[PDB]
């Protein structure tokens, strides 16, 4: 886990996830893929605790495919992330809270209009026009403090991203093995292959 | 605290000082550290305020139910009513508790539960803080079969010298007589045991 | 007809069990009366011993509840020792949580909500049972309070309760009517029990050895029964007057 | 052992009655007569004191009880079950509604709190109906006075006036007669007692009549002073000589 | 998780040829307060069996409660109480040692040593240990706290091994015993000079011996 | 009707028929009986030798309650059994709490309260035996009869089973001849006597008696069986009585 | 890691003649880290105005309670609840947690609808209510806040003029404060019209 | 045991029916009519009133038509005290849905929860079910404005307009008859009093004994209002149609 | 906090300072410690403040369904048991330290109650960080058989040497008398010697001297 990124531009949300997984003084994998799609429409990254990361993006997954199959109907990204929210929420109380800080990627097909919700593992929600968990966000607000535009293009965004792992591989003490990352937009979830 | 019980030739005498402590302030300096648990059968109360007091009004509910069912329980019965409270809950408890009763057949009696929770029945017995320092005084004028005076002496005796070395104790002794009698009330202030 | 197996109703509004239980009350046969002095509370029983193998000292139907309340049963002793074990026992209780002895009055309508549930909860069945309770209270005073099976509750002035109550209660009222009082107007506790006596005497039409009765006094601060002997002398002040 | 009752008692018939309380209701029906009149100031409560035995201290036996100090209680039925529901009435105000907004709920949901528990008699397992109608007459600040009926269904009604029990078919029609929207307290008090002689048989005096009403404040009942905005209760019940007195301008 | 308050010190014990010997002192500690003086820790269990305890007393009345108790239940429906289905001394001992591992098996152990001394229905010697552990362990000669460091190695030079049973009289193991109390109370600083002896021998019985003192002591040597 | 098929269902008359019908159960058994005497309790009881195939003196009937009380009983012998464990464990409780062993007329509410209880609801059976019981405690001796209902009192004699009215009979003979009191010897010998004639109403199948006892000076104040030169010699003294 | 100083922010109200101000700053943080400038911490239900400081799940999880309970009693009761009752309700649900506490510093404030007179109120994380006549404080810069408002302050202000004195009370304070800042926003609450203003602070 | 007096609520008749729900559809088919017709721009809920007494306050009363949340009613027929029940399970369960979602619960899903619950009395637990019907009328994004019913059985269908309790063969003719489609709110309100007016057991239809309600878009702009009309409200609409 | 509760003839009195705080920080300058459990039994309590309000209301509310199930006026050793039975189960976890007083049917009464739930009784008690202060006036002042108006003098005298000498304690001076035969009467603000002193200066801002950035009306209407 480590480094996950998230920009919202004018027509679409793209988010950026590092793809190394590191467990002593070995790094086991450089190609891990931190998300993973609830709904054709709604993305989820994550970072956090070994173990808890995955368990609970898929437990996730599973509530929000079963509510598709019951209602035929696909819920908003601002649903999405409250019924996130409330079980991260739930989690800090538990016996054991689930470690796992989460960014959440939609588009609205209602409003035809991106979103992108920031949660971490206390279950603290916002929504914000770019976000980041960890240390990333040490580096990457301010730099998008200054170069982000409200009215950008996918490409626009692109670029504006490329600028932000640049940072991240020139400042950041770890290898992060790069990122893979992925739009999503009116016409769903698509993944750049090179990056 | 200072507290003792003793049996002499007509019954038993309860005895205690007056101070309540939190750390070096005095709390209550007008305490009644002798509780009825039954109509002639009463404790002394050692250690924390709050749970002798809350074993106590568990005693004393189970021998007024005891009562209602069987009539009136023995001294050992009480005796074994606190061990059972004391013993069981011996990791949340801070009580050092002396039981004292009169009945026709036995007399009077005495028995000491220490910290533990064990046991021991008694021709007199000492407790609290202050009983240290008369181990050596009571061990060599306790008698068998005193007088009511005499007893009243003894423990007035003892426990002037346990509030005079103690700073845990003080202010009033109190005592509790239990004869066929009756119950009799003793209050012994300063100025007269302070000089003794 | 199983709505007269269980406590359900009636078509009529009717509970058959509670009825029945009633019913049961004078099963036993015996009557019992309870009157108010100025500063006491008189109850007698009678006390029927038929078999010669029994230990007489062990019949009875008065219980000591508290130091404070006693209470006459009229009904069978099983039902009525079990009544008897929870009124100890919630009267026990009730000075444990709140720091006062149990009003006669309190445990009385304590005994007749338990009672209440017994004819609305279809696993338990009533209790046979007619429970009088007496005391001297620190605030109402001399108090008479009566619990029967259908869980009603009320304070008395004086009553009675058995197969031959109703000669009983009449023979008071028309007392009650003459002396224009609420009590019985005398000092001490023993020509109280001599009026409760005689009442029971006249109104019964039958005399009494020491071993036929049994008396219950309430003073304040206790509750108390009376010996053979106590009975008897009892008997001997009424016979030379 | 144990409650081996776990099924209804109180089953649909064929013909779509529910036959436990229907048969309530009758055990309603056998019962003493109570009434209640709702006033532009006030509302009264009433009912007959039926003595069980001249020995019988009837003062002992309330049968018109407070439930909050601006809500009282009257009832037709099963005493018992009436007084067990008090109990729980006087419970359910507190634990499920003063202990979490600091103030006595107003009439109409501590009404529906009883009827709750009413209508759980009527389909939990094991056991019967309550066989009471009760009478529930308050006052709360947003809604001002009211007076509601509840059946041992669980149903409620609101009143203007209205009576319940042996002698309630007559004792309705005689109360529509006298009522209309401008009665005033002591006007609806009078109505209640002569509404009340007409299924009263033997002896009709204060002592055999018990009445409470819910009108003014009462600074006097409150038993302390020096809170500006606790005035004291607006339930009290009329006292054995105040009953005699509006008896002889009768 | 416990702390002992009022405790009792050494508890010993030896074979000999017809039967066990088994001592303890009367004291009862309260810290370094020597405040409880009649104090029995020996307690007998019919007329053939007597287990020695130390360690906190509260506990050992624990334990004289559930013993007095197995008695009684014992003689439930059983003709032979006082006879062939007698409590045995073996059968005492595993109810303790298994209540003993139980207790600290739950964390909440009874606080004590333990000493089952006795004779066997076929006239076998029965002595054997268990602690607030659960351990259990056998030997011609046995003791706890202090008595382990010095009775045993004075028991030891009597009976070393198993067949130096048959040649040690009752006389002979009574004397080791005595002059092992007498020593206990030279040295252990929780030792009263007041102490108890029982004698189980399969000829003569159950022979308790109470208010017994150490005498014959050597201080004139300063 | 149909009031009798269900246990706690008063009938009009206000009975509890399956109570009644336990009763019947206890009729059915053997006899048993109490004598209180001087100082303590006597208890004895019939067995019916089936077979020869029996073996004698080994399947005994009367029980012991902590150490000073007695039990024997008639009817279903193992709801007898369940009572009498159900005793152990109220006298046990007891004996942890208040210290002392239980008193006897403590001990008789506990049996009381208990059988009573199975009178209350329609899931539970009535006991099926009459249970005659008591001992010695610090107020002297004291015999109790406890009945299916949960109804006891205290008794001077008390007789429960096949051969009750014969026993009885015998009974209050022994208490009009003896007004100042009976000693426990005598007690184990009338018990022995008593027996004897009441097995005359069960006589097919010849029986087996089995004595107990509780006595201050005799047993000590704990409950002992009666065997070997005391039992035979008891045993005699009834066979004299017969002829 | 204390839970009432992770995310930072502040919340103060103020009475006037005949009106009530409740106003907030914006910031939502990770200690040093600034996360987010649009993190509001007022809420209303109906005309009762709550403002939450403290761990900002926790905010969020209680405006979610409290619109949940109140929304339940407005279908029961038939009417819009008080701020009296409201303030009754608040301090009722944090003392059901009493040992496993929200780590929040809540405040009431709104006009009684019936009397007209303006309310506020205060609470500590486990229920205890603080009412006040003049002002409440609430968050990581309460020091601050308590001596603005005990300073500028004076009774029976017009809505204009209390307006300048809550805002100024609650900008200087920010400004002293690392954890609190970011925007602000400032409620001028009257019998029958709000209006909300956003202010012009430094953004450091 | 207690065998003997269990009346088996939850079993099957030989022809495969359930005993209880239809005994209770029998209980519902004499409580007031209750009728809702839904139109392009909102919905109507109209009900009658159970045999009124003059002395009956009428303003400060509830029966047949209760409020859920804010854009959605019901319409009631059966056992007022067993409708109250499930009405607040209803209420707490969209509070619920919008606490977890942040948005207001649509329709459908709060009616299967509802009529999921009333399934389970006749599966399981051996106690009697609730005798209730409803007519659920709402709005959300979704599917806009829509009508449902539930009945004991714990079934529930969508409709165009349809009634509930007494006469409902004769009133569902009268609404097959006269509805249509491109129908207005207005025209809605109508239909539903002519239809109770022609099916009553009663006289004549006056105000003292309706209940009435409209769910429209007929606020400011976009967003749903619910007006539970008044008694002088009823009056008047009452004369406005000429029935009066 | 300051707390302090005296008997007198015929009643009892109890007093309190108005001063809340949260650490050195004063929250509030005029809360209410004087509490009501019934009409005529009130408490004054110090520690936690959500504790003392929270106990003080539930124990309230049981005693008020207490009294109505009796038809009794409610008794202050109930109110004690109650309290104390709460306070013990909790161990000192609920930070409640209470003087209880008032009159019943039985006469007059004064506790005092601790968080972990011993009680104690008095004819003069305090209790708070200020008790101290109040206790030296108490012990210095106090008698035997005090009139009403000596017993009010003697409470609010001990009060503020608590407002003046402790910091915990500060503001005013609130009193309730509760005598027997009467009404309880409870005294707001009895005193009031800590009044803010005019300022030199208005700080009222010329209007437009803050910036804004937007405006917008708020929809609170339906
Ligand atoms: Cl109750
Ligand atoms: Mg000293
Ligand atoms: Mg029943
Ligand atoms: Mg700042
Ligand atoms: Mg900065």
């Amino acid at each position: 886990m480590d480094i996950i990124l998230g920009i919202r531009v004018q027509d679409s949300v793209i988010l950026a996830s590092s793809k190394a997984v590191t467990r002593g003084i070995s790094v086991l994998k450089d190609s891990d893929d931190k998300t993973r799609q609830l709904s054709p429409h709604t993305l989820m990254s994550f970072a956090g605790e070994a173990g808890d990361t995955v368990q609970f993006a898929e437990y996730i997954q599973a509530n929000i495919q079963l509510y598709s199959i019951r209602e035929d109907y696909e819920l908003s990204p601002q649903a999405v992330s409250s019924f996130v929210r409330q079980e991260l929420a739930k989690s800090i109380r538990s016996r054991r809270p689930y470690q796992v800080n989460v960014l959440i990627g939609g588009y609205d097909k209602k409003k035809n209009k991106p979103e992108l919700y920031q949660i971490d593992y206390l279950g603290t929600k916002v929504e914000l026009p770019y976000g980041a968990h960890g240390y990333s966000g040490f580096y990457t607000f301010s730099l998008l403090d200054h170069h982000y535009r409200p009215d950008m293009t996918t490409e626009e965004g692109l670029d504006l991203l490329k600028l932000c792992v640049q940072e991240l591989e020139k400042r950041m003490p770890m290898d992060f093995k790069g990122v893979i990352v992925k739009i999503v937009d009116k016409d769903g979830i698509r993944q750049v292959d090179d990056f | 605290t200072s507290i003792m019980a003793v049996t002499f030739k007509d019954g038993v005498i309860l005895g205690a000082d007056s101070r309540t402590t939190t750390g070096a302030y005095i709390a209550n300096r007008v305490t009644d550290k002798l509780t009825r648990v039954h109509d002639k059968i009463w404790c002394c109360r050692s250690g924390s305020a709050a749970d002798t007091q809350a074993i106590a009004d568990i005693v004393q509910y189970h021998l007024e139910l005891y009562t209602s069912q069987y009539g009136t329980p023995s001294t050992e019965t009480a005796a074994s009513v606190f061990k059972e409270l004391c013993y069981e809950n011996k990791d949340n408890l801070t009580a050092g508790i002396i039981v004292a009763g009169y009945d026709d057949k036995n007399k009077g009696e005495v028995y000491t539960i220490p910290l533990g929770g064990s046991v021991h029945k008694l021709p007199y017995a000492i407790a609290g803080s202050g009983s240290t320092f008369i181990y050596g005084y009571c061990d060599k004028n306790f008698r068998e079969n005193m007088s009511k005076e005499e007893t009243v002496d003894f423990i007035k005796h003892s426990l002037s010298q346990a509030i005079k070395w103690d700073g845990s104790s003080g202010g009033v002794i109190r005592m509790v007589v239990l004869t066929a009698a009756g119950v009799e009330r003793l209050i012994f202030y300063p100025d007269e045991y302070e000089q003794l | 007809g199983y709505d007269r197996h269980i406590t359900i109703f009636s078509p009529e509004g009717r509970l058959y069990q509670v009825e029945y239980a009633f019913k049961a009350t004078n099963q036993t046969n015996i009557n019992s009366l309870a009157v108010r002095g100025k500063d006491c509370t008189v109850v007698i029983s009678q006390k029927k011993v038929p078999d010669k193998l029994l230990d007489p000292t062990t019949v009875s139907y008065i219980f000591c509840i508290s130091r404070t309340i006693g209470m006459v049963v009229n009904g069978p002793i099983p039902d009525a020792r079990n009544a008897a074990l929870r009124a100890k026992a919630e009267a026990a209780e009730f000075r444990y949580k709140y720091g006062y002895d149990m009003p006669c009055d309190v445990l009385a309508k304590r005994m007749a909500n338990l009672s209440q549930i017994y004819t609305q909860r279809a696993y338990m069945r009533p209790l046979g049972v007619i429970l009088t309770f007496v005391s001297v209270d620190e605030e109402l005073g001399p108090s008479i309070y009566k619990t029967d099976p259908a869980g009603y509750y009320v304070g008395y002035k004086a009553t009675a309760t058995g197969p031959k109550q109703q000669e009983i209660t009449t023979n008071l009222e028309n007392h009650f009517k003459k002396s224009k009082i609420d009590h019985i107007n005398e000092e001490s506790w023993e020509k109280v029990v001599e009026f409760a006596i005689t009442h029971m005497i006249d109104a019964l039409g039958t005399e009494f050895s020491k071993n036929d009765l049994e008396v219950g006094v309430a003073t304040k601060d206790k509750f108390f029964t009376l010996s053979a002997e106590n009975i008897e002398e009892r008997l001997v002040a009424i016979a030379e007057q | 052992m144990t409650d081996r009752y776990s099924f209804s008692l109180t089953t649909f018939s064929p013909s779509g009655k529910l036959g436990q309380i229907d048969y309530a209701l009758t055990a309603v029906k056998q019962g003493v007569t109570s009434l209640g009149i709702k006033a532009t100031n006030g509302v009264v409560i009433a009912t007959e004191k039926k003595s069980s035995s001249p020995l019988a201290m009837s003062e002992t036996l309330s049968k018109v009880s407070l439930l909050t100090p601006d809500i009282g209680a009257v009832y037709s039925g099963m005493g018992p079950d009436y007084r067990v529901l008090v109990d729980k009435s006087r419970k359910v105000a507190h634990t499920s509604y003063k202990r979490i907004y600091g103030e006595y709920p107003p009439t109409k949901l501590l009404v529906s709190e009883v009827a709750k528990i009413m209508q759980e008699a009527t389909q939990s397992g094991g056991v019967r109906p309550f066989g009471v109608s009760l009478l529930i007459a308050g006052h709360d600040e947003f809604n001002g006075f009211s007076l509601y009926q509840v059946d041992p269904s669980g149903s409620y009604f609101p009143w203007k006036a209205t009576a319940i029990g042996k002698g309630s078919v007559a004792a309705k029609t005689f109360l529509e007669k006298r009522w209309n929207d401008e009665l005033e307290l002591e006007d609806a008090i009078h109505i209640a007692l002569l509404t009340l002689k007409e299924s009263v048989e033997g002896e009709f005096n204060g002592d055999t009549i018990e009445l409470a009403i819910i009108g003014d404040e009462n600074p006097d009942l409150l038993g302390y002073t020096g809170i500006p905005t606790d005035k004291g209760p607006r339930f009290r019940k009329l006292t054995s000589q105040e009953i005699n007195d509006r008896l002889e301008a009768l | 998780t416990q702390q002992p308050i009022v405790t009792g010190t050494s508890v010993i014990s030896m074979k000999y040829d017809n039967g066990v010997i088994i001592a303890a002192d009367n004291l009862g500690s309260y810290g370094s307060l020597l405040r409880f003086n009649g104090v029995e820790r020996l307690i007998p269990v019919g007329d053939n069996t007597v287990v020695g305890i130390s360690g906190d007393i509260s506990d050992m009345q624990h334990i004289e409660r559930l013993l007095k108790d197995l008695v009684t239940e014992n003689a439930y429906d059983n003709p032979l109480a006082d006879a062939e289905e007698a409590l045995e001394p073996s059968y005492i001992f595993e109810y303790l040692a298994t209540v003993m591992y139980q207790r600290r098996s739950k964390m909440n152990p009874l606080w004590n040593a333990i000493i089952v001394a006795g004779v066997q229905s076929n006239g076998d010697q029965f002595l054997r240990y268990v602690n607030l552990l659960g351990v259990t362990y056998s030997s011609p000669t046995l003791a706890t706290g202090f008595g382990a460091h010095m009775a045993n190695p004075l028991l030891r030079k009597v009976v070393d091994r198993e067949s130096d049973i048959p040649k040690t009289t009752v006389q002979v193991a009574e004397e080791a015993i005595v002059n092992a109390m007498r020593v206990l109370y030279y040295r252990d600083a929780r030792s009263s000079r007041n102490f108890s002896l029982a004698i189980i021998d399969k000829n003569t019985g159950l022979t308790f011996k109470k208010n017994l003192q150490v005498e014959n002591m050597k201080w004139d040597f300063a | 009707t149909g009031y009798d098929l269900s246990n706690s269902v008063f009938s009009p008359d206000g009975r509890n028929f399956q109570v009644e019908y336990a009763v019947k159960a206890v009729e059915n058994g053997t006899t048993s009986i109490g004598i209180k005497c001087n100082d303590g309790v006597v208890f004895a009881v019939e067995k019916l030798i089936t077979s020869k195939l029996l073996v004698p003196q080994k399947n005994v009937k009367i029980q012991v309650v902590d150490r000073h009380i007695g039990c024997v009983y008639s009817g279903l012998i193992p709801d007898g059994r369940h009572l009498v464990n159900r005793g152990r464990e109220e006298a046990a409780s007891f004996k942890k709490l208040y210290k002392t062993p239980i008193p006897i007329p403590a001990f008789a509410d506990r049996l009381g309260q208990y059988v009573q209880a199975h009178t209350l609801y329609n899931s539970v059976r009535p006991f099926g035996v009459s249970t005659i019981f008591g001992g010695v405690d610090k107020n002297g001796a004291h015999l109790y009869m406890l009945e299916p209902s949960g109804s006891y009192w205290g008794y001077k004699g008390a007789a429960t089973g096949k051969g009750r009215q014969s026993a009885k009979a015998e009974l209050e003979k022994l208490v009009d001849h003896h007004p100042e009191g009976l000693s426990a010897r005598e007690a184990v010998k009338q018990a022995a006597k008593i027996i004897y004639l009441a097995h005359e109403d069960n006589k097919e199948k010849d029986f087996e008696l089995e004595i107990s006892w509780c006595s201050l000076s005799e047993t000590n104040g704990l409950h002992k069986f009666v065997k070997g030169d005391l039992l035979q010699e008891a045993i005699d003294f009834a066979q004299k009585e017969i002829n | 890691s204390d839970p009432s100083s992770i995310n930072g922010g502040i919340v103060v109200a103020m009475t006037g003649k005949d009106c009530v101000a409740i106003a907030c700053d914006l910031r939502l943080g990770s200690q040093s880290l600034g996360v987010s400038n649009k993190f509001e911490k007022i809420f209303h239900y109906g005309h009762v105005f709550l403002g939450i400081t403290g761990l900002a799940t926790d905010v969020t999880t209680l405006n979610e309670m409290f619109r949940y309970k109140t929304n339940l009693y407005k279908l029961k009761e038939e009417r819009a609840i008080e701020p009296e009752t409201f303030t009754q309700l608040v301090s009722s649900s944090l003392y059901e947690r009493r040992f496993g506490p929200y780590f929040v510093g809540p405040v009431v404030a709104g006009i009684n609808s019936k009397s007209g007179k303006p309310f506020i109120a205060g609470f500590d994380l486990i229920g205890c209510i603080d009412e006040a006549k003049d002002f409440i404080v609430s968050g990581t810069a309460s020091d601050q806040l308590f001596g603005m408002c005990e300073s500028l302050y004076e009774p029976n202000l017009e809505p204009e003029d209390l307006f300048e004195t809550i805002s100024q009370a609650l900008l200087n304070a920010a400004d002293r404060d690392a954890l609190s800042g970011w925007g602000a926003v400032v409620y001028i609450i009257k019998k029958d019209e709000v209006v909300k203003r956003y202010l012009k602070m430094r953004q450091d | 045991g207690s065998r003997r007096y269990d009346s088996r609520t939850t079993i099957f008749s030989p022809e495969g029916r359930l005993y209880q729900v239809e005994y209770a559809l029998e209980s519902i088919s004499h409580a007031g009519t209750a009728i809702g017709i839904m139109a392009s721009d909102g919905i109507v809920l109209a009900a009658e009133r159970k045999v009124t007494s003059t002395l009956l306050e009428q303003d400060t009363s509830t029966e047949k038509l209760y409020k859920l949340n804010d854009k959605i009613a019901v319409a009631v027929a059966g056992l007022t005290a067993d409708a109250e029940i499930l009405i607040n399970t209803a209420r707490i369960h969209a509070q619920n849905y919008l606490k977890t979602y942040n948005e207001d619960i649509p329709v459908e899903i709060l009616v299967r929860r509802l009529s999921d619950i009333k399934q389970g009395y006749t599966q399981h637990g051996g106690l009697r079910p609730f005798g209730v019907s409803f007519i659920y009328a709402g709005y959300d994004d979704r599917y806009g404005y829509q009508l449902y019913t539930s009945n004991p059985s714990g079934n529930y269908t969508g409709w165009k307009a349809i009634s509930v309790g007494a006469n409902t063969s004769a009133a569902q003719t009268l609404l097959q008859m006269d509805y249509k489609d491109d129908m207005k709110v207005d025209d809605a309100i109508e239909l539903a009093l002519k239809t109770l007016s022609k099916t009553t057991d009663s006289s004549a239809l006056t105000y003292d004994r309706l209940e009435f309600a409209t769910i429209r878009k007929g606020a400011n702009d976009g967003e749903v209002y619910q007006k539970i009309f008044k008694p002088q409200e009823i009056k008047d609409i009452l004369v406005k149609t000429g029935i009066t | 906090t300051t707390i302090v509760g005296v008997k007198f003839n015929n009643g009892v009195v109890i007093a309190a300072d108005t001063r809340s705080t949260q650490g050195p920080i004063v929250a509030d300058k005029n809360c209410a410690k004087l509490h009501r459990i019934s009409p005529k039994i009130w408490c004054a309590g110090a520690g936690t403040a959500a504790d003392t309000e929270a106990v003080t209301q539930l124990i309230g509310s049981n005693i008020e369904l207490h009294s109505l199930y009796t038809s009794r006026e409610p008794r202050v050793v109930s109110a004690l048991q109650m309290l104390k039975q709460h306070l013990f189960k909790y161990q000192g976890h609920i930070g409640a330290y209470l003087i209880v007083a008032g009159v019943d049917p039985t006469g007059s009464h004064l506790f005092s109650i601790h968080a972990h739930g011993s009680t104690d009784v008095g004819y003069y008690l305090s209790l708070g960080s200020g008790s101290l202060a109040a206790m030296a006036v108490l012990e210095s002042h106090w008698k035997q058989d005090l009139t009403k108006e000596e017993a009010i003098k003697l409470a609010s005298d001990a009060i503020q040497a608590g407002i003046w000498n402790d910091l915990g304690s500060g503001s005013n001076v609130d009193v309730c008398v509760m005598e027997i035969g009467k009404d309880a009467e409870y005294l707001r603000n009895y005193l009031t010697p800590n009044v803010r002193e005019e300022k030199q200066k208005s700080y009222k801002f010329p209007r437009g001297t803050t910036a804004v950035l937007k405006e917008s009306i708020v929809n609170i209407c339906d």
